[PDB]
RNA sequence: UGUGGAUUAAUUCGAUGCAACGCGAAGAACCUUACCUGGGUUUGACAUGCACAGGACGCCGGCAGAGAUGUCGGUUCCCUUGUG
RNA sequence: UCAUGUUGCCAGCACGUUAUGGUGGGGACUCGUGAGAGACUGCCGGGGUCAACUCGGAGGAAGGUGGGGAUGACGUCAAGUCAUCAUGCCCCUUAUGUCCAGGGCUUCACACAUGCUACAAUGGCCGGUACAAAGGGCUGCGAUGCCGUGAGGUGGAGCGAAUCCUUUCAAAGCCGGUCUCAGUUCGGAUCGGGGUCUGCAACUCGACCCCGUGAAGUCGGAGUCGCUAGUAAUCGCAGAUCAGCAACGCUG
């Protein structure tokens, strides 16, 4: 299709920041493998609860893992029952002492990935795609200081054999404009008939941030 | 003398173009016309057109043979024969026939038949079969003859001459009311006297408005064939006599063949039409 | 940038050794694409060789040769009504100078002397006197542009 | 002049006369002319018969020359065929021996590009 | 990129020359580098995500 | 050309073969040298992959290696 | 060099103007292999869950064997009494 | 422009005395990059609706979006990717599973595409002159020295590195001599010996080295492509996948 460069893949050195930050001399590949393993470990159980972000920073080789979730209580249930179990699992898997950091997103669903998560869960919930959309789309804009949205979906929508697509735009969302701060979120629901990909572009504003 | 080494499919030159003056198969036209084949029934008109085409093919074969000298490439023979037969208003039926990129077919020593002219040169002591075909007004005329290039030794001379006697012995054995296979039987008989062998695959083919009408004339004793001759069939007798066995090595040039035993072979093709009392050669000068 | 007006051109400096724009344009045209200093040396030695074989200033000799090669009418390749009708057009001084020098270089590299220094010197001489390939091509192009005057009033 | 059997042309330098030979090439021309004492710049016309004899003896004694290069190259070629080696099989099929391109290129071996139907 | 082939390349070889890359994340063995040890199709997708601390767009 | 191949399993097999002065068709998987002259007289059934095609070892057999002494590249490429 | 056509056990697969053919392939003696020939494993090379024996497995070596694989040589549990 | 002197440059200074900033010191200058300034028709004149816009001049390094990049709205062609990956569905579950042996994947009688080499004297051979930057480098640069025709062998300094290796970084170019417009000192094929290294092993199935190879091709037919300035074009260097290289490739 149209060569839409990833807004986070295009303004990663202009407006948005990297999820991970550290320095490594002749140590890059193993750090990448550790990041991939940790992100794979926190993939399904966290997304079922409504996880939003996963940052992995590196202190003096001990630990720095932050997970930003959209609902407290599931990631951290009874004190030590859930958070400590997954912390110990990370300590066993990764050859480091893991002081896992879990923080809660201050608002309801307002991230492009979060909106995609909700949309895909609704589509898997047998609800009217349209409803799901509009509903979750209304539940998308949110983002207090919100200015624009672009909700896209593709794949076997509603379980049909045709890989149909939908596009919805709201307000200013200049993708080309570099002072855009457009958050990108892609999530694929695994329906009984196949898979449905969901794209969310969230244009916060025209701020340069420089 | 020193035995010639095994041949290799040298650089094939370009194709010899053909004025549309002389027509071409329906492939040229819309593929859904399927106007080829034609009434293969051999009417006397087509008989006279066949006489003309065969005379042209024999003349081009003679030009190629007279061009044969030690040091003269088979490509030169093909060029001279093609010039002669185009000047006579004939189409090379072998040019592009199932993928044959030359106007004439040059077999050299071990090559069975339908050899591809290329940068391979003819030298002293060699034996070269030249195959020339002509097409006009919907007729096909094919004939090949083997010639002794240079002062050839006794054995290869015997080989070529024996192929030639098997040739006109199969030709003369053609009589009305006779079965087809006797032709092949006669060839095998002449092969049995000198201990020579005849390939059972590249054998005689019926010729007419189409180059290969499907009438295959086997050049060995085949009692299971009851094909009886009646006057009017134009068909090629091309008895194939080798110095070795019946297994052979198709040249890497496919069309061009060769004998596995690297032993030389010869071929003579004459197209015959059955008269009221025998055979008549329409590809003769 | 055609279709929008006249195209700006790179300015040309004069030769350091000689000091003439025609000399430098000849240098850049004899310039085999990739080397200039060696091409400059070759055109130099050619101009001195023309100097002793003429006894005059090489810049003036090159001017005389260019005048003896400069065209006046050019023929384009416009297709009019499916038929090749040649429309002669008056040549601007820069275009005529470029055509003359291009012809001079093309027929210089054609000559069969030991070096293209000698070949270019001989081409310069044969264009100055009026007995070279460039001069005869200048004659032929004018002859052909005059032979087709019936199509000359199209004014394109 | 006179040599092993490869002509030395009238307007070729001594190394240049040598370079034509199968036995001697430009680099071997320089090597031989340095070992024997003949200039790489002097012509065949300026050559001396005593120098001819000395040069011929040196090349036939210390260098693989026309005959030596033949008895090397072709004998070891047929040697690698007679051992069944696929270097020999590259030789047989008219292929470059080191297994480099035979699919379309390698015309000096198989023979120039052609055309089939 | 069969899981058997992935384990095969991950298993010890009996010769020092059998070792090759066979990018583990996806399974593509060809076009795998040393500085990252991944394939191109996964490299682009990881890089556009911003999770890599330092890679960005080049523009000079 | 520091060191050619030794055919370690084939080396032991050939040593056992010729130490007893018995000639046997060794179904030799090894295909990476015939550099060692002691192989003469041993019918190396070279495992070209399809079968074990016999190859004989000669004196001038050295200098090139064991593999396609029996060819593995069955090729006709033209009509066959 | 790659692609098409043809052999082949494979000449791996797809891509077939734009948008295939100095391509995925920024790298085929084993490997790459996806193909074939042949020899081994068969809950399997790889795993997960239920057991059931269990204190062994598993390792360091030898041998046969193309090698897979198999033979055993020697170590033989760490929990804490439920058994893991 | 400010800052900035180390590993870097070295005028203003000394010490090298050969090995060059190389060294002590030197911020002065790039350099090195942190910040900033500086093209915005900034000023003026001219048409134009008194408007855009346009032209021209001037200040300006940049002039009329400075330049080079980085910008893919809506959608477009079931193009391509179940062999990147998951994926709905079907099939085997004892095989299409599965490890290994060997081969092929490099095979070729060809068609096409793309490139290097040429087809020369602008150049070939031989020798000397001076300039690049980016780099890349820990089991990698790996030098000096040497055996070496030359691979290659040692060999490890300085080297996780503006320091040391890549040369105190080139080639083309400059010069001198030859060659004398030719199957050529073109041009490299082509293969042979022997080795040389990596590699368990280089026949398919690496490359290189000493030698030799001297073909076609004498600048390309129809027809065709690219290129608006650092552009066409030439030459050289480096980086990646690379233990060995098919790379004449790709990225610069």
């Amino acid at each position: 299709m149209g060569q839409k460069i990833n807004p986070h893949g295009f303004r990663l050195g202009i407006t948005t920041e990297w999820k991970s930050r550290w320095y490594a001399d002749k140590q890059y590949k193993d750090y990448v493998k550790e990041d991939v393993a940790i992100r794979k470990l926190l993939a399904t159980g966290l997304e079922r609860a409504g996880i939003a972000d996963v940052e992995i920073e590196r202190t003096r080789d001990r630990v720095r893992v932050d997970i930003h979730t959209a609902r407290p209580g599931i990631v951290i249930g009874r004190r030590g029952t859930e958070a400590d179990r997954i912390r110990a699992d990370l300590e066993k898997l990764t050859g480091k002492q893991v002081q896992l950091n879990i923080l809660e997103v201050k608002n309801p669903e307002s991230q492009a990935q979060l909106v995609a998560q909700g949309v895909a869960e609704q589509l898997s919930n047998r609800v009217a795609f349209r409803r799901a959309m509009r509903k979750a789309i209304q539940s998308a804009m949110r983002q207090p200081n919100v200015k624009g949205i672009r909700v896209q979906c593709s794949g076997r929508l509603g379980g049909a054999e045709m890989s149909r697509s939908e596009f919805y735009r709201e307000g200013r969302v200049p993708l080309h404009t570099l002072r855009a701060d457009i958050d990108y979120g892609l999530y694929e629901a695994k329906t009984t008939f196949g898979r449905i990909g969901v794209k969310v572009w969230i244009y916060k504003g025209d701020i340069v941030g420089g | 003398m020193s035995v010639r080494s095994a041949l290799r499919p040298g650089v094939l030159s370009p194709t010899l173009p053909v004025p549309k003056s002389i027509p071409r198969p329906e492939y040229a036209w819309k593929p859904t016309v399927q106007e080829g084949s034609e009434p293969w029934v051999q009417t006397p008109e087509v008989i006279e057109k066949m006489r003309v085409a065969g005379r042209i093919a024999a003349g081009a074969l003679a030009e190629a043979g007279r061009a044969v000298a030690p040091g003269v490439t088979t490509d030169e023979l093909d060029r001279i024969a093609h010039e002669y037969m185009i000047d006579h208003g004939a189409y090379p039926s072998t040019l592009g026939y199932k993928g044959f990129p030359k106007s004439c077919c040059t077999s050299l020593n071990e090559i069975i038949c339908h050899g591809i002219p290329d940068s391979t040169v003819i030298e002293d002591g060699d034996i070269v079969n030249i195959d020339v075909t002509a097409y006009i007004d919907g007729v096909h005329g094919d004939t090949n003859a083997t010639f002794l290039a240079g002062d050839v030794s006794e054995e290869h001379r015997l080989l070529v001459e024996r192929t030639h006697e098997a040739t006109m012995r199969a030709i003369k054995a053609v009589k009305p009311g006779r079965a087809l296979s006797v032709v092949g039987r006669v060839i095998e008989a002449y092969a049995n006297r000198f201990g020579y062998n005849v390939v059972r695959d590249f054998t005689g083919h019926g010729i007419g408005t189409t180059f290969h009408n499907g009438l295959v004339v086997l050049h060995y004793d085949q009692p299971a064939v009851e094909t009886v001759l009646e006057p009017g069939m134009t068909f090629t007798i091309e008895p194939m006599i080798n110095l070795g066995t019946l297994d052979y090595e198709i040249w890497d040039d496919g069309w061009t063949v060769a004998t596995t035993d690297g032993k030389w072979t010869a071929q003579f093709e004459h197209t015959l039409v059955v008269t009221e009392d025998g055979a008549e050669i329409l590809t003769q000068l | 940038m055609p279709r929008k007006g006249p195209a700006p051109k790179r300015p040309l400096v004069n030769d350091p050794v000689y000091g003439s724009q025609l000399v430098t344009q000849l240098v850049n045209k004899v310039l085999l694409e990739g080397k200039k200093s060696l091409a400059e040396r070759i055109v130099y030695g050619a101009l001195e060789q023309a100097r002793e074989k003429t006894g005059t200033d090489p810049v003036v000799t090159l001017k005389r040769a260019l005048d003896n090669v400069k065209p006046a009418l050019e023929v384009r390749s416009r297709r009019v009504g499916g038929a090749t009708y040649q429309v002669p057009v008056e040549v601007r001084p820069d275009r005529s100078t470029t055509l003359a020098l291009r012809w001079l270089v093309n027929f210089s590299r054609q000559r069969r002397e030991k070096t293209m220094v000698e070949r270019l010197a001989n081409e310069i001489l044969d264009a100055s006197n009026g007995l070279g390939a460039s001069v005869k091509r200048r004659e032929d192009t004018h002859k052909m542009a005059e032979a087709n005057r019936a199509f000359a009033h199209y004014r394109w | 002049a006179r040599l092993v059997g490869v002509d030395l042309p009238r307007d070729k330098r001594m190394e240049i006369a040598l370079t034509y030979i199968y036995g001697i090439g430009r680099t071997r021309s320089n090597e031989i002319l340095a070992a024997t004492g003949i200039d790489k710049n002097m012509r065949t016309k300026d050559l001396t018969d005593d120098q001819v004899t000395v040069l011929r003896d040196y090349i036939e004694g210390n260098l693989k020359v026309e005959g030596d290069l033949r008895r090397e190259v072709q004998a070891d070629i047929r040697r690698k065929i007679e051992i069944g080696c696929y270097q020999g099989l590259r030789h047989r099929r008219g292929l470059p021996v080191r297994g480099q391109r035979t699919k379309t290129n390698a015309r000096t071996r198989k023979g120039p590009k052609r055309t089939i139907a | 990129a069969k899981k058997a082939l992935v384990h095969k390349a991950n298993k010890k070889p009996k010769f020092a020359v059998r070792a090759y890359t066979r990018c583990n994340k996806c399974g593509r063995p060809h076009s795998v580098y040393r500085k990252f040890g991944l394939c191109r199709i996964c490299l682009r997708e990881m890089a556009h995500a911003g999770e890599l601390p330092g890679v960005q767009k080049s523009s000079w | 050309k520091k060191g050619p191949f030794v055919d370690d399993h084939l080396l032991k097999k050939v040593d056992v073969q010729n130490e007893k002065n018995t000639k046997q068709v060794i179904k030799t998987w090894s295909r990476r040298s015939t550099i060692i002259p002691d192989f003469i007289g041993h019918t190396f059934a070279v495992h070209d992959g399809r079968k074990h095609v016999p190859v004989f070892v000669t004196e001038a057999m050295v200098g090139h290696k064991l593999g396609e002494f029996a060819p593995t590249r069955t090729f006709k490429g033209h009509i066959k």
